């Protein structure tokens, strides 16, 4: 499982799920294309669970959902 | 004709209940009335999450207000299956498992397993190994008592002696690292003697530490022995009579505190303890205060033995001189055919131990440590059972604490020298 | 579970003794005018409350003695009948 | 640094040279023959005093073992506790050994200590998966946890034991780990599951399987048969010639 | 009793009549305790579901015709009962007893030959 | 006195005005401070001990090149077998005595068959039945083996030259004196 | 309790002494009680320690002492020519008390007996030195290094590349430690 | 634990700038002879009149010093 | 671990806590505490020296020193 | 009493191990008439114990083998 | 001063106090042992062994006589005959009676020899004793009571209990003279089995042992033969 993350302390619980070498963490920003497709080029299945119910200073709902999906789906 | 005789249940087997003799009555010394009202006890769990005195200890107590009704220690939080693992190891490979039982008394732990294997091997180890092992035995006894007495003192509030004495631990841990390459798990005492000889400047460095250690003991006694808070915390606490201590399987200080003069080093001498002079501290009231005074005097007798070992240290080899049991020197292994073969076989197959069984006991710092080994003639032991003094001592916690104050339980947990690697194994 | 009566005693003896100390504080700021005559009454008052503390101590309502080999059998040989 | 006036450098004192070290060859078993006769006599006297339960005794070096039938556990240990010539008033250890080739697969081993006589004795009985042993808790309080350990590791019942429960294994643990047929890593293992938000037991799965080098045992016997050391007072007489 | 809360001294059964009473006594204590067991370990099942498991455990050994084996099973039942009614077990231990709460299911063996073969020995 | 001089205790000392201050204020001026001396303690470091000086010792019987055959010092293969006595053997030892002390002559023929009779009898009747047929006189004979009284268990220390108990006695020097409840046994 | 034979001389304690018979004066007895003399003496001991030098060293700027025998991070060594010392004897894999070593081997392209896999699971290793003792060529050694704590557990699964790099970096220590202790080995 | 005479002397031998810098990493006032420099730029010092085990010490080349 | 307030960290110290150690093949031992809790720093040794433990604590402090908290929220 | 019987039907009729409902009588037996084996009987007495909120001793429970035996037993017990 | 050891004085072994009448306690125990062994056959070595150790130790206990023993015995024997109803267990019970404030004493017969067991009120501070130690059985049942609860309240004790001052028809039991401290040490030096108190402990255990041995009939044939291979280890064939 490749897990692209933003905060290190937030993703710490995910490692317990798998054996050694099974849960892999990747530093990523949704506006860093290199990071998105470095996280995807080896995968045979990609889940997009990126969503947000509120807009933020850095991301409009369209920025995180529409532009977010579009960069990920193009990498896929 | 068991066990088919039990298929239909004939001839029940006699229990201890079937042999209860009525006491001799001549000489035997032993409405809404509020006296019939019952009292509800509350059962409190102590440990291991909620802080306890030390270690992986879940202590389940039934209390009547402030008094202990029933004490029920739950152990096995550090049960690691050591005894089973030893059956899949050679005797060499099982030796480090003994460092990790009473893990402040490493060299005497490995001493008891070496003596038992040496007994089944039918070999007499060289005199220099005997003196090194006795010397490191009393160094390890001081290391243990420094941990035991001072951490017991720290549990009842006395912060400072623990700090002073653990610098003494640091000095003696350097001697462990100089001989082996480890602060704690030396794997130094092996069947046949010790791994390697001591470096050529160690005896003098031990001697220099010895000239100042008496003052360290004395300054510890300046804060505790006459202190009225220390006495009021220990005197009359955790009393066990001499008769019950024997029936509860108490050994070491837990036995000598009740007045019984008994030391395994005196009763069944091993290594070089028959060649050294020392006294055995014995208490008279069987309480935490007597056991504290015995342990403080054991500090001085250990130092007294170490000084004798420094002067009586003979020359010669430190490993039994048969390369069929002990590994040859590395220069021999690279030089002649016979030595290289014996090196190859000892590190792949291991030495074969003649079949049989033995129970071997030593006076460990926490009391009588024993090991029961069964040999099948092969290079792996058939059975290794370890007799830990802390196991017998903690099994007596209910007997010594029932009817007494909850505020004295920390005193008797510390008066038993309790490391749970010993207890659970 | 039942609670310990010693907690009620500590609060009870504290309160009653706290009141008596309070009643002596006016004397300490009035000693000059009170002189000998006021001192007598203060000493009478102290003596009376001291007796109740003796009762406290003598009966050990705080359980002072809370925590604590003569043989009843003696045998005599008389011999053969 | 400020040195002590009377403490000179202990490394600076030259040591007397050491030359041709000579150490005699010692058989460590020889020193026990002095008491070999006495240990046989003590075992023989015990057999004579309790013939109904004592099947055999053995003397190895200074260790005397007594072999008894399970029913005599209480009478035999009573005698070893209370007899004036047997004041073995402490139980050093109780443990078990497994022998699957035996019908009674479990060998129960008791080690006793007599402080008065400065002596030790070993008592062996046997048990099965369904054949219990009398508890000696009524004679020795220290025996309580040792019997729980034997029951935990081997599954041996002690009738008359109060509170015979596990002492070492986890609660709800299945199996008796010191049985020879119990595998080293057992059957199951635990982990924290992030869905159940708790620890879960699962079938055991090792990332690296245990490697057993038992097959490297020597193809030749390396110890031999040993030496007979029975004293003369316990060997039968022999017919004289003619 | 005397040592700890639910401690039962180890005794042999005198006869088959004696054994049957203990077995029924053991079952009665178990299914009676089922309501307490639910709320004490917060089991996510009804007391009905828990009580069925109790009967099946007793039914695995219904066909035993050996007295010594019964004494062993009775001792195990008392030990499990004590460590349950005393809060010595943890929710993980009791929950592991319910075979449904394993992420691979309860039907952990193939239904027939061809399902196990198509998946690869189950 | 109990204390050794501070001038012989391998610790940093005070000097000048500070030593006089120390001897005037501390509880015991002979007490060290536990600080080791840098020119003497672990000097040189064990990693700079000259390797050529140390000699691996060899004891000449075990390490000779001339007169040490391995089988003479092979004490592992000369291990004692356990000496086992069953109920049959003790009955035979009671019926006809031992090799150190026989009960009857057992001279050649009619004694070889007599000796094997004592074996098959031991197998058939155990110790109890044997004693019961022979009576109380045999019981006195078993105790006659141990000198009338029953035997005592062997001791585990040989310091005095024989296996015996260790004779614990109070040390002539009591470390606590009598001011504390702990007694020194030697 | 006592050994067999006659009771040890003077084993029986004399009878307890009454308050009346105590050989200590009232003024001394009352003075120690109210003045807490032994507690004052214990406090005075602390002031003596307050003016003694502390034992503290300032780590990591200063380090505690270690010996040539010290058992730390594992390394694979070379000959002076640079050839690997390891010849795949498997002695270290067999003696290992924790089964921490895994080895595979065949003939190298030049026909030399060499390893293809040399892994040490540092989360299985008990740091006992048995491999270093069993090695006939001084190939596996424990370096003095102890400061290699890692962020992830996978970083503690050493393969042959990690171990040979460790030997290349630490070789002068490895030779010095071997130089000092080889006479005793 | 420096003591006044030790710290005052080392201050004079090193100056206040060096003194404050040393107080920023090691937290002590140490002075000794330069034994040498390693490949990374760490400086190593010796003084045999210090307390035991404090006679050797390193001044790290890098602000984020690591052992 | 569940009762520790945030921010929180776990240091696995020793071979046993790391991967099971000398008892990895035991029936009663967890083969590494990272099966149970997430681990921030692994300290090797059986036992690690006191200095080795201190080195690991220094690594975790350097980890805290590089933790982005107000800038992590400021990115998104 | 009669109030106990109307509560007795409330659980036996709800029991899923009865051979056939309406087979209950004022004196019906669990084994002979209702076709209950040993443990099903243990469970029925435990369900009655819950209804009357009174614990039943194991010896008393062994005595209870019929609908009438339970009706008689509950009346003797003060709690209900 | 130190001529006689003080009963209850600590011996040195914790919980083992100095014995009140140690010489007679040993005689009582040894004689009780020999009598209890008469129900074992004569071919039992167990019986032959206990006899040898006990009759040998018994001979040594008799070898040490308290000063003035002969003078005491004549009066004490003379006292039993004239007041036999005061010391017979069949009338006053094995404890000597229900009166603890007073002195009790019972004649008992073992091994052909007679012993008197005596019990005394515990020496307690007068500030703390109520009614001179008389047992508190609660208050009497006042009010409207049935006959049954009256009998359950020990009303019949009114017609049989005796006031502690009431000693008209009875006599004061005089204790045996005690061995001196010198005599105790030399006697236990003769036995060579530790302190007199430990020797008494061993006698009490040995007395307890006979009942187990008789109930187990340890002198009869082996109960269970070892089935083949039961005690076979890994020993190589010689
Ligand atoms: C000066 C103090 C005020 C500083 C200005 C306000 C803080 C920065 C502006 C908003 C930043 C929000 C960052 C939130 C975040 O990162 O989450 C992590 C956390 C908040 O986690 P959270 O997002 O779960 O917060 C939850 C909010 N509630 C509880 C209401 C739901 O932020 C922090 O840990 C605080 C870090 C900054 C505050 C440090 C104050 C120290 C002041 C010492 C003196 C400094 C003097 C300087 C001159
Ligand atoms: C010392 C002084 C330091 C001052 C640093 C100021 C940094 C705050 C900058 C505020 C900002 O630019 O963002 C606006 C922010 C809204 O937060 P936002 O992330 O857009 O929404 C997430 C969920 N609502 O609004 C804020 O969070 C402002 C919080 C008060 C400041
Ligand atoms: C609270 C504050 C502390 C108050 C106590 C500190 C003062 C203690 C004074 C000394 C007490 C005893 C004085 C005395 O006279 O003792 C003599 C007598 C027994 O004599 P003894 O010493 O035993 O003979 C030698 C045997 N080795 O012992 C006795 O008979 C007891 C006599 C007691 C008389 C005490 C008179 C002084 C009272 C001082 C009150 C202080 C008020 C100010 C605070
Ligand atoms: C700032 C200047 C220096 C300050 C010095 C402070 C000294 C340290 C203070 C620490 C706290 C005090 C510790 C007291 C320890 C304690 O409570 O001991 C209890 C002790 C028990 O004695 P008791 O119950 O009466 O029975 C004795 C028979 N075994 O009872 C006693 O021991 C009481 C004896 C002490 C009485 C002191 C009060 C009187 C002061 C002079 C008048
Ligand atoms: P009825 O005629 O239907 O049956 C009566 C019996 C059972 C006696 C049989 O007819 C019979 O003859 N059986 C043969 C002997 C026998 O009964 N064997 C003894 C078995 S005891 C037993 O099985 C104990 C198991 C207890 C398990 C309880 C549940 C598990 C513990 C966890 C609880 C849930 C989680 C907290
Ligand atoms: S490291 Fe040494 S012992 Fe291990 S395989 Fe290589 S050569 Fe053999
Ligand atoms: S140090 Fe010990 S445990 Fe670690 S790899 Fe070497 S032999 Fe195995
Ligand atoms: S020292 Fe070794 S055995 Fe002990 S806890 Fe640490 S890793 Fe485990």
């Amino acid at each position: 499982v490749i897990v692209p993350y933003r905060e290190e302390m937030a993703k710490r619980h995910l490692k317990v799920s798998g054996d050694l070498g099974r849960v892999i963490f990747m530093e990523f920003d949704l506006r860093n294309t290199q990071s998105i497709e470095e996280s995807v080029r080896h995968s045979d299945v990609v889940y997009n669970l990126i969503g947000r119910d509120y807009p933020t200073k850095n991301f409009s709902l369209a920025d995180v959902h529409i532009e977010g999906t579009e960069r990920i789906v193009e990498a896929v | 004709a068991e066990p088919q005789d039990g298929f239909q249940g004939t001839r029940l087997i006699p229990t201890g209940a079937d042999f209860q003799s009525p006491p001799d009555p001549f000489i035997d010394e032993g409405e809404d009335s509020v006296e019939g009202r019952k009292v509800r006890h509350y059962t409190v769990n102590f440990g291991p999450q909620h802080p306890a005195a030390h270690g992986v200890l879940r202590l389940i107590l039934e209390l009547n207000g402030e008094e202990i009704v029933r004490a029920d220690p739950h152990v096995g939080l550090l049960h690691r299956g050591t005894e089973k693992l030893c059956e899949y190891k050679t005797y060499m490979q099982a030796l480090p498992y003994f460092d990790r039982l009473d893990y402040v008394s490493m060299m005497t732990n490995e001493q008891v397993f070496s003596l038992a294997v040496e007994k089944l091997l039918n070999i007499e180890i060289p005199p220099r190994a005997k003196f090194i092992r006795t010397m490191f035995g009393e160094i390890t006894r001081i290391l243990n008592h420094l941990m035991s007495v001072l951490s017991h003192a720290m549990d009842v509030g006395a912060l400072t002696p623990f700090l002073w004495g653990f610098e003494e631990r640091e000095k003696l841990m350097e001697f462990y690292e100089r001989v082996s390459g480890a602060r704690l798990h030396a794997a130094y005492v092996r069947p046949g003697g010790v791994h390697q000889d001591i470096p050529v400047g160690l005896l003098d460095d031990i001697y220099q530490w010895a000239t100042q250690f008496g003052d360290r003991i004395d300054e510890t006694e300046e804060m505790l022995t006459d202190n009225r808070i220390w006495i009021n915390r220990l005197k009359g606490v955790g009393v066990v009579s001499a008769a019950d201590a024997l029936n509860l399987s108490f050994t070491g200080v837990m036995l000598r505190g009740s007045g019984v003069p008994w030391d395994v080093r005196k009763s069944s001498p091993y290594d070089a303890y028959d060649q050294v002079e020392f006294d055995v501290p014995v208490g008279i009231n069987g309480d935490c205060y007597d056991r504290y005074l015995c342990r403080m005097e054991e500090f001085r007798q250990s130092l007294r033995i170490i000084h004798q070992c420094l002067n009586k240290m003979p020359a010669g080899p430190v490993r039994y001189e048969d390369y069929k049991i002990t590994p040859p020197p590395r220069a021999a292994m690279k030089e002649n055919m016979e030595a290289l073969i014996h090196h190859f076989l000892l590190f792949t197959k291991g030495y074969a131990v003649p079949p049989g069984d033995t129970y071997t006991a030593i006076e460990a710092p926490k009391g009588e440590m024993g090991v029961y080994v069964v040999s099948d003639g092969s290079e792996r032991p058939y059975r290794v059972h370890i007799r830990a003094p802390g196991f017998a001592h903690l099994s007596g916690f209910d007997h010594i604490t029932r009817g007494h104050l909850l505020a004295d339980a920390v005193a008797v947990i510390g008066t038993m020298d309790l490391v749970f690697g010993e207890v659970d194994r | 579970s039942p609670f310990n009566i010693s907690f009620f005693i500590y609060g009870l003896v504290f309160l009653l003794l706290d009141l008596e100390i309070l009643l002596l504080y006016p004397f300490a700021v009035s000693e000059y005018v009170n002189s000998a005559y006021g001192l007598a009454a203060a000493l009478i008052f102290i003596g009376i409350i001291t007796i109740g503390f003796v009762y406290e101590l003598g009966h050990d309502a705080l359980k002072v003695h809370s925590r604590q080999l003569k043989s009843s059998v003696v045998i005599s040989y008389l011999g053969n009948i | 640094v400020a040195l002590p006036k009377d403490a000179p450098n202990p490394r600076a004192i030259p040591r007397e040279p050491v030359g041709e070290i000579k150490q005699a060859l010692v058989n460590p078993a020889d020193k026990y023959q002095s008491k070999a006769d006495n240990l046989h006599k003590y075992g023989a006297w015990l057999m004579s005093c309790l013939p109904k339960y004592i099947q055999q005794f053995s003397v190895w070096k200074d260790e005397l073992t007594i072999y008894i039938c399970p029913t005599g556990v209480i009478p035999v240990f009573s005698f070893l506790k209370y007899n004036t010539n047997a004041e073995f008033t402490q139980v050093s250890d109780i443990t078990a050994v497994d022998f699957p080739t035996r019908e009674m697969r479990f060998e129960i081993v008791y080690n006793l200590l007599s402080v008065r006589h400065n002596a030790r004795i070993r008592v062996k009985t046997y048990a099965d998966e369904v054949t219990p042993v009398p508890s000696i808790t009524s004679l020795y309080m220290g025996a309580n946890w040792y019997e729980r350990e034997v029951y935990d590791m081997f599954g041996v019942l002690f009738v008359g034991h109060p509170d015979l429960r596990r002492i070492m294994t986890d609660y709800g643990f299945e199996g008796h780990p010191l049985r020879k047929d119990f595998p080293l890593t057992g059957y199951t293992e635990i982990r924290y599951d992030e869905e159940k938000k708790r620890i879960v037991v699962e079938p055991l799965e090792l990332t690296q399987a245990f490697r057993n080098f038992e097959g490297g045992s020597s193809a030749w016997d390396q110890v031999g048969p040993g030496i007979d050391r029975t004293p003369d007072t316990f060997k039968l007489p022999t017919p004289k010639p003619e | 009793v005397q040592p700890t809360k639910f401690a039962v001294t180890v005794r042999q059964s005198r006869n088959w009549a004696d054994a049957k009473q203990r077995v029924i006594a053991a079952y009665r204590a178990w299914i009676r305790a089922a309501p307490e067991i639910q709320t004490m370990y917060s089991i996510p099942f009804p007391v009905s579901h828990i009580r069925t498991r109790i009967r099946q455990e007793f039914e695995r050994h219904r066909y035993v015709n050996k007295l010594n084996v019964v004494d062993v099973l009775l001792q195990q039942s008392n030990a499990d009962f004590q460590e349950t009614m005393n809060f010595w077990r943890q929710q993980s231990h009791v929950m592991a007893f319910f075979k449904e709460e394993h992420f691979r299911g309860e039907k952990r063996l193939p239904s027939n030959f061809i399902t196990g073969f198509l998946e690869g020995r189950n | 006195s109990n204390a050794v001089s501070i001038t012989k205790k391998y610790t940093v000392q005070s000097t000048g005005i500070w030593e006089r201050i120390r001897r005037a204020l501390v509880i015991d001026p002979n007490r060290s401070n536990g600080v080791p001396l840098n020119p003497y303690n672990r000097n040189p470091s064990p990693g700079d001990n000259p390797p050529l000086e140390y000699t691996d010792p060899v004891t000449i019987p075990a390490g000779d090149i001339a007169d040490n055959p391995y089988w003479k010092r092979d004490f592992r293969r000369n291990y004692p077998r356990p000496s086992v006595i069953a109920q049959a053997q003790q009955v035979a030892l009671l019926s006809v005595g031992s090799a150190a002390q026989p009960r009857v002559e057992l001279i050649g023929e009619e004694g070889t068959k007599a000796l094997v009779a004592a074996e098959e009898e031991g197998k058939e009747k155990g110790v109890a039945k044997y004693l019961e047929e022979k009576g109380a006189e045999e019981a006195k004979r078993v105790l006659a083996l141990t000198g009338g009284l029953p035997p005592t268990p062997s001791g585990q220390t040989m310091v005095t030259g024989q296996w015996d108990v260790h004779k614990y006695g109070l040390a002539e020097e009591q470390s606590y004196g009598g001011s504390y409840p702990c007694r020194s046994f030697v | 309790a006592t050994p067999a034979g006659p009771p040890p001389k003077n084993f029986r304690l004399p009878p307890p002494k009454n308050w009346d018979e105590e050989s200590e004066s009232t003024i001394d007895k009352v003075g120690k009680y109210f003045l807490m003399t032994e507690m004052l003496r214990g406090m005075y001991v602390l002031l003596e320690q307050f003016f003694r030098p502390p034992y503290t060293i300032y780590y990591p700027f200063e380090k505690g002492p270690i010996s040539p025998r010290f058992r730390g991070e594992h390394a694979l060594r070379r000959y002076p020519s640079g050839e690997e010392r390891c010849i795949a004897c498997k002695l270290c894999e067999a003696v290992c008390p924790a089964q921490a070593i895994t080895i595979e081997a065949e003939e190298r392209a030049d026909g030399s007996r060499r390893t293809t896999r040399y892994d040490i699971d540092m989360t299985k290793c008990i740091y006992c030195g048995f491999c270093q003792e069993s090695c006939p060529v001084d190939a596996i050694v424990e370096s003095p290094n102890a400061e290699y704590a890692t962020e992830t557990r996978e970083e503690l699964l050493y393969n042959k590349e990690k171990l040979l790099a460790n030997g290349d970096k630490w070789e002068p220590e490895l030779a010095a430690a071997i130089r000092a202790d080889a006479p005793y080995r | 634990m420096s003591y006044p005479t030790r710290t005052l002397a080392n201050l004079r031998k090193i100056g206040l700038k060096e003194y404050f810098r040393q107080l920023l990493y090691i937290g002590d006032t140490k002075y000794g002879e330069l034994v040498g420099v390693d490949k990374f730029g760490n400086k190593f010092y010796e003084n045999k009149e210090e307390l035991p085990l404090r006679t050797r010490w390193v001044d790290y080349a890098k602000h984020d010093y690591d052992a | 671990y569940d009762q520790m307030p945030d921010p929180r960290w776990v240091i696995s110290m020793g071979s046993c806590a790391n991967g099971g150690g000398y008892y990895h093949y035991s029936y009663s031992v967890v083969r590494g505490c990272d099966r149970i809790v997430p681990v921030d720093v692994y300290v090797p040794g059986c036992p690690p020296t006191s200095e080795a433990l201190m080195y690991g604590i220094f690594q975790l402090q350097r980890k805290m020193r590089n933790t982005k908290i107000t800038r992590m929220w400021y990115r998104k | 009493k009669v109030e106990v019987y109307e509560r007795i039907k409330s659980l036996l009729a709800g029991f899923d191990k009865v051979n056939d409902p309406n087979n209950i009588t004022e004196t019906a037996h669990f084994a002979n008439d209702l076709g209950l084996d040993s443990l099903d009987t243990v469970e029925v007495v435990m369900a009655i114990e819950e209804e009357f909120s009174i614990e039943i001793p194991d010896k008393d429970a062994d005595q209870i083998h019929s609908v009438d035996k339970a009706i008689e037993y509950i009346l003797r017990q003060p709690d209900a | 001063k130190g001529k006689f050891l003080v009963p209850g004085a600590p011996t040195g072994l914790t919980g083992l106090g100095t014995h009140p009448s140690p010489r007679s306690a040993l005689l009582y125990l040894y004689h009780s042992t020999l009598e209890k062994l008469k129900q074992i056959p004569e071919h039992s070595v167990y019986r032959q062994s206990v006899e040898a150790v006990t009759r040998h130790r018994l001979a040594l206990v008799e070898s040490v006589v308290p000063e003035g023993y002969d003078a005491w015995v004549e009066r004490a024997k003379k006292l039993l005959e004239e007041h036999a109803d005061q010391f017979d267990p069949t009338k006053v019970g094995p404890e000597g009676g229900e009166e603890v404030q007073g002195a009790r004493a019972v004649k008992v017969e073992r091994d052909g020899r007679v012993f008197v067991v005596s019990r005394l009120p515990k020496e307690e501070d007068e500030r703390v004793l109520e009614w001179d130690g008389e047992v508190d059985e609660g208050p009497e049942l006042e009010g409207s009571r049935t006959l049954e609860e009256k009998i359950e309240g020990g009303l019949e004790k009114i017609f049989t209990r005796r006031d502690v001052k009431d000693t008209v028809g009875r006599v004061e039991w005089e204790p045996e003279p005690q061995l001196t401290a010198e005599q105790v040490a030399e006697l236990e030096n003769k036995i060579g089995a530790g302190l007199i108190e430990e020797v008494i402990q061993v006698a009490e255990g040995e007395l307890k042992l006979v009942d187990t041995m008789v109930k187990a009939r340890v002198w009869e044939p082996l109960e269970e033969q070892p089935r083949p291979g039961q005690w076979e280890y890994f020993e190589r064939k010689p």
